[PDB]
């Protein structure tokens, strides 16, 4: 699976509290964490299907 | 906010919840019809909750209103966070009260020093997740540009303003954005940014609102 699907989850520098997606690699699923609001990264999805899809 | 204390029950009648499903960001009312926030902040649909305290209780204070206009600052950048400003005009005018009041725009930009209270329901936790049900307050100071720019390197603008502690401890963090950062009864900052929340030699980021007076008073005139 690509790289960016092994990285942590990034909140980034802003302080929105906004629920997004992110591939759990050592849970092997797609779960909820807080993002900030700006410069996403790509391990970042608004979905969970689009998460497993670009993920699983 | 982390390192603050619960407000006194509607002692920030100005303050507000964004909401779309869930509390996202806060926001300021400055008038019966308008409400500011950050730019980063925006949604398509949002609807703007008034006289909170307890944000998962319905207490019996709270206006709940839907927002009909959502303008962002024109030069808003998504990636340097420059222009970090956005008005929300309600679909209806709001009942003013004791617990749902507006707070006056800035007459002049506040210099480093100035004693300035900053509010919202984000996370209270450095380390770790902790929302809060209550509003809380913290009291902190603008700091000096060059600490800003020090503690920033070459990310701060003109349009940026650091306010709390470059020893951290005490900070505003997700959940916070678009909230107020208020100085001797004026509107002077807007929660926006920082890296991770009340680290020492990274204290928050916020959008310099006495840069936007005239762009504020312009666009509620012309909407
Ligand atoms: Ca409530």
């Amino acid at each position: 699976r690509p790289d960016f699907c092994l990285e942590p989850p990034y909140t980034g520098p802003c302080k929105a509290r906004i629920i997004r997606y992110f591939y759990n690699a050592k849970a092997g699923l797609c779960q909820t964490f807080v993002y900030g609001g700006c410069r996403a990264k790509r391990n970042n999805f608004k979905s969970a299907e689009d998460c497993m899809r670009t993920c699983g | 906010i982390v390192g603050g204390y619960t407000c006194q029950e509607n002692s920030v009648p100005y303050q507000v919840s964004l909401n779309s499903g869930y509390h996202f960001c806060g926001g300021s009312l400055i008038n019966d019809q308008w409400v500011v926030s950050a730019a980063h902040c925006y949604k398509s649909r949002i609807q703007v909750r008034l006289g909170e305290h307890n944000i998962n209780v319905l207490e019996g204070n709270e206006q709940f209103v839907n927002a009909a206009k959502i303008i962002k600052h024109p030069n808003f950048d998504r990636k340097t966070l420059n222009n970090d400003i956005m008005l929300i005009k309600l679909s209806s005018p709001v009942k003013l009260n004791a617990r749902v009041a507006t707070v006056a725009l800035p007459s002049s930009c506040a210099p480093a020093g100035t004693q300035c209270l900053i509010s919202g329901w984000g996370n209270t936790l450095s380390s770790g997740v902790n929302e809060p049900d209550l509003l809380q307050c913290l009291d902190a100071p603008l700091l000096p540009q060059a600490d800003c720019e020090a503690s920033y390197p070459g990310k701060i603008t003109d349009n940026m303003v650091c306010v709390g502690f470059l020893e951290g401890g005490k900070d505003s963090c997700q959940g916070d954005s678009g909230g107020p950062v208020v100085c001797n009864g004026e509107l002077q900052g807007i929660v926006s940014w920082g890296y991770g929340c009340a680290l020492p030699d990274n204290p928050g980021v916020y959008t310099k609102v006495c840069n936007y007076v005239d762009w504020i008073q312009d666009t509620i005139a012309a909407n």
